[PDB]
RNA sequence: UGGAGGACCGUAAACGGUAUUGAUCUGCAAAUCAUUCGUGUGACCUGCGUCUCGUAGUGAAAUGCUAAUCUAACCCGGCA
RNA sequence: GUGAGACUCCCUGCCGCCGAAGGGGCCAGGUUUCCUCGGCAAUGUUCGUCAGCCGAGGGUUAGUCGGUCCUAAGACGUACCGUAAUUCGAGUACGCCGAAAGGGAAACAGGUUAAUAUUCCUGUACCAUUUAGCGUUUAGUCUGACGUCUCAGGGCAAGCCGAGCGGCGUCGUCGCGCCGUCUAAGCAGCGAACCCCGUGGAGAGCCGUAAUGGCGAGAAGCGGGCGAAUCUGUAAUGGCACAAGUCGGCUUCACCCCGGGACCCGUGAAAAGGACAGCUAAAUGUCCGUACCGAGAACUGACACAGGUGCCCCUAGCUGAAAAGGCUAAGGCGUGUCGGAGUAAUUCAGUUAAGGGAAUUCGGCAAAUUAGCUCCGUAACUUCGGGAUAAGGAGUGCCUGCUGUGUAGACAGCAGGUCGCAGUGACCAGGGGGCUCUAACUGUCUAAUACCAACAUAGGAGAUUGCAAACCCGUAAGGGCUAG
């Protein structure tokens, strides 16, 4: 259909469960993995220095 | 970059390029012997593979596993096979290329010993013995080449199955369409003069033409081999 | 662990009471055995089936079904529901 | 409970009863193409069928032998006769029962 | 009907749990200073992302 | 004998379900390939006519019973005779 | 008699989207409505599942599509 | 009637809407919207005493319904190896997950609540695992287990007709019209086709089918065996105004069983489970879901949104080829949530129009004409298939009495009379022909200004490569094509 509100009818699914280890609603059900945490794909915890300016 | 071109795409090896393998019967090869063995074997069946659109045969062995092999033409259920080295002459049995006379039909050759057959596979294709030295034996290839295999090489005598398969015209785009579910190639195919300079060398123009000559050298690089690869001459015979 | 924590006391829980049953809140991880077991030592009534529900209040509740006639009615009686 | 209100059928049962007469079935009444009122293989299934039940029980009686039954079974599948009377019209010209 | 587990059935019992008005006593207690809480919503606006 | 063969009805033969497409040259090649096909073939232990396609390359005998691979359109091929016209003959020569 | 075909007609079943350059154009709608139309046993339409992604994917090829974004997506950082 | 307050809330009567969807069943999704009582500041395109709104309370019960169990595409884990290195990377071995529409051990009727019911209660059943007793394998096969089209036979829910019995309606005249006349699983019995066996002796030919066909490599005929849906009895006393509760007949899809044929350069899943050795008795059958909506107000698009998801699966009488269009049942509604008054121009969508008939306009754009079925008749050209519904003509209602085919349902045809301006009388329902350009055709395409001559296609030709190959992906380990 149209690009607009037309197939936005078929938003029935779900991509993202939620997960056990942080309790956000980010786990990726195809891959297997915590887009927040990391759960899934390591036993540490994600982080990135780019979460955050450079602190100077 | 231009994007990558559909070769690179099958390198890659994507869901699209991809052959549809738990269709496929079985995987064809001769039964494996030991030195100074010949096991024996009568047909159970005849059967039809998808992968090759040609016969094959259901064969129960004397140990007890059966095996589908390349059905040559004339093999019928019942017949007993004889692989082995001390097997005879006949339509049907796999004996060494090394005593077969000149002038028998052989197909399933192998390259070298014990590799199961690997040319002269199709449909109706066949290959003959052409002179038999100390060390090696010339057989006629169906291209058309003369190849020199070993004395100690395994073959099935007769010629394959399904002969005159192309023979008959598809003369629609559905039937053709319905060959290729079962197979990796990709169905239909654009040509390239109608493509984008960014996705083929030829692409582009106010009008289709290949611009720069199609005939490529066998050293240019992966991206560019496109059209006449290497050629050493063009046209028809005039 | 303590699977009963108290008579269940509704309307809909008194009519049970009539033809010799009765309604407990219990442990929401706990299955009939326990439950069973619980309630034969507590009262030692031979309990004969057990039917169980999960509320969306979040408790969990199991209707008991004894083989002694009268004795939801005492149970009941000395338990204060009465 | 009001009592439900169905639908009369009287009038299109009179109607039924003038057709099944005969009537009300004119070309103008016809409104679907021939063959949608009365599929063809119906019409072979029938009339063939009693043409070869009753060439069975001339057989069975036995005022029709085997040479006579095989040519007219035949000749039957072939497409010669119409109807029953037809064929008996046949068999009573050209004599080929048995009749005494 | 949405076949539930356990675990998304206790998570939607809760959120129902947190819909309530904020006990009349609390607003005589702190002198009409709560008078609400974040948890309110209705069931047709936004979903809940409970499950 | 078979379906009305009328003062036109006789060129196109097994490709008339084509109608008018396809043209000329590709209908003809299929229709002559299918009445080889039709063929009433011949048996090689009955010796009687009951032979008939089954799948791609799979034949059998309809009194007799025997299944065998051949050709994909026709039972026997001309390649298939060579070899067995030079192999008895080799085999009768001894 | 028989019942083949990328055969024919045709549903406001389903899928598509010609013309009115109609209605609406701070709309029912950030692309809909009415009439008129095209395919409708097949290279057919479709539910659920699963796989392929950023100089990469997919494309019966228009630079089309990849979450209202595509001649190189989006989030944050280099960056004030 | 209620209420301080009534176009808007409730009851009765009349008048209406959908009636192959606006009705019924339910997935995903929602998450208490479900029921009762008490309210009307806000929400509801108006008001409101009403409410999917606000406050308080209440509601979901399983050995038999699902998940759970098996495996498909395909994921994930440990090890091995690579990488400067990892949370990164292909393959191999061993595991393990993946279907609430694939496979699958077992339950039906009635009652009960305000809201739950194959779950609770009454009655009648059935299936597994363990323990004890009484015996035993054939253990290797069968089943689960399979495409598209087409057709015969049998059965049945729905539907229709006649007679009797009980109610309701109409009743200016007549005596018709509608509703009801019910009964589950389980258990016991029977068996149509195909197939197997014993006789049989058929050709200058016999036996059959809707059709293909069968036969001394043994037909017809005569016997026996394995073998379905459904049907008969019981369960038969439950429900019904404890009101009747008895019988016959026709048809039957869109549902079940069984068998045949054709087609493929398409061949149309796997595993758990079940069958073959079981019989009797007691005990056990844990866990999770179960309310309500499923959409012109309970989902998604910021909305009580004319879109989309779901037209996903089902549906009565008449007309009719029909599930089309029209008119009515059952069921759901008067909420596709602003009213009163009736009087200008103009505007959106329709009905009709004298005489002329494209003179309008870039252009017959727009609208009109024709339209069903039967019969007669049908051109240039042509790849001999077509063109073709060519073009062009005639008939059609109602009443009376009949004939033919057929086991029947039904279908086809005739003779006479007769009405109207008009007989497919409404609904539905092609305007046709000729000469050129272009692409062979069916198909695809810029979601939201471009449905085309563009793309694809069958057909023709060329080139590389004998497999540890040609072509390509990766830093490597290794891979795609390739079960070739
Ligand atoms: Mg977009
Ligand atoms: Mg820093
Ligand atoms: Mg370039
Ligand atoms: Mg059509
Ligand atoms: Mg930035
Ligand atoms: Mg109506
Ligand atoms: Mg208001
Ligand atoms: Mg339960
Ligand atoms: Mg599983
Ligand atoms: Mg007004
Ligand atoms: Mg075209
Ligand atoms: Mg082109
Ligand atoms: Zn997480
Ligand atoms: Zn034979």
């Amino acid at each position: 259909m149209s690009k607009g509100t037309s197939s936005m009818g078929k938003r029935q699914k779900r991509t993202h469960a939620k997960c056990r280890r942080c309790g956000s609603v980010s786990f990726n059900v195809h891959t297997k993995q915590c887009t927040s945490c990391g759960f899934g794909k390591t036993s540490r915890m994600r982080t990135y220095k780019w979460q955050a300016k450079c602190k100077y | 970059m231009g994007k990558r071109l559909i070769s690179q795409n099958r390198g890659r090896g994507t869901p699209t390029y991809r052959a549809p393998s738990h269709k496929y019967k079985a995987d064809l090869r001769h039964p494996r012997v030991d030195e100074n063995s010949s096991l024996r074997g009568e047909v159970v069946g005849i059967e039809h593979d998808p992968a090759r659109s040609a016969p094959i045969a259901k064969v129960a062995f004397e140990n007890g596993e059966e095996l589908f092999l390349l059905a040559s033409e004339g093999i019928a259920v019942g017949n007993i096979i004889e692989c082995g080295d001390d097997a005879e002459v006949k339509p049907g049995n796999i004996v060494p290329i090394g005593n077969v006379p000149e002038g028998f039909f052989i197909c399933n050759v192998e390259s070298k010993p014990n590799d199961g057959g690997k040319f002269v596979r199709s449909s109706g294709v066949y290959a003959t013995v052409v002179t038999h030295e100390a060390t090696r034996t010339a057989v006629s290839m169906p291209s058309g080449n003369i190849k020199w295999l070993n004395p100690k090489c395994r073959a099935v005598v007769g010629i394959v199955a399904g002969s005159g398969r192309v023979d008959r015209p598809w003369l629609k785009a559905g039937k053709k369409y319905h060959k290729m579910k079962t197979r990796a190639a990709k169905y239909p195919r654009v040509s390239a003069v109608a493509m984008n300079p960014r996705d083929h060398p030829f692409g582009g123009g106010a009008w289709k033409h290949p611009g720069k000559p199609t005939t490529v050298s066998r050293n240019a690089p992966p991206g560019r081999k496109v059209g006449l690869i290497a050629a050493r001459r063009t046209g028809m015979k005039r | 662990m303590s699977s009963i924590n108290y008579p269940f006391v509704t309307e809909k829980a008194m009519m049970l009471l009539d033809e010799n049953k009765l309604q407990f809140i219990v442990d929401t991880r706990s299955n009939k055995k326990q439950i069973l077991e619980d309630v034969e030592k507590m009262y030692g009534f031979k309990v004969k089936s057990v039917r169980t529900m999960t509320t969306m209040k979040g408790m969990k509740k199991a209707v008991l079904a004894f083989e002694e006639p009268e004795a939801a009615h005492e149970i009941a009686t000395r338990i204060g529901l009465m | 409970a009001k009592p439900v209100k169905g639908v009369s059928r009287g009038r299109a049962r009179a109607l039924a009863a003038k057709r099944k007469y005969g009537h009300c079935k004119g070309h103008g009444s016809r409104k679907g193409k021939k063959g949608a009122r009365t599929p063809k293989k119906e019409q072979w299934i029938k009339k063939i069928r009693a043409l070869r039940r009753r060439l069975k029980e001339l057989r069975a009686d036995g005022a029709l032998d085997k040479s006579v039954y095989c040519r007219l079974y035949r000749k039957a599948k072939g497409g010669e006769y119409r109807s029953v009377s037809h064929l008996n019209s046949h068999l009573e010209s050209e004599k080929l029962l048995k009749k005494e | 009907m949405s076949h539930n587990m356990k675990g998304q059935k206790k998570r939607l019992a809760k959120a129902h749990k947190q819909n309530t008005r904020v006990p009349v006593w609390v607003i005589v207690k702190t002198n009409r200073k709560v008078v609400s809480h974040p948890r309110r919503r209705h069931w047709r606006r936004r979903s809940l992302d409970v499950k | 004998m078979a379906k009305k063969f009328t003062k036109k009805g006789r060129i196109s033969r097994s490709a008339g379900r084509f109608g008018p497409r396809y043209g000329r040259k590709d209908r003809k090649l299929v229709a002559d390939l299918e009445e080889r096909m039709r063929a009433p073939h011949v048996c090689t232990k009955c010796a009687r006519p009951t032979v008939e396609r089954i799948g791609t390359g799979i034949w059998k005998c309809s009194k007799c019973g025997h299944t065998f691979a051949g050709g994909t359109y026709i039972p026997y091929t001309s390649v298939g005779q060579t070899l067995l016209r030079t192999m008895k003959n080799i085999a009768e020569a001894k």
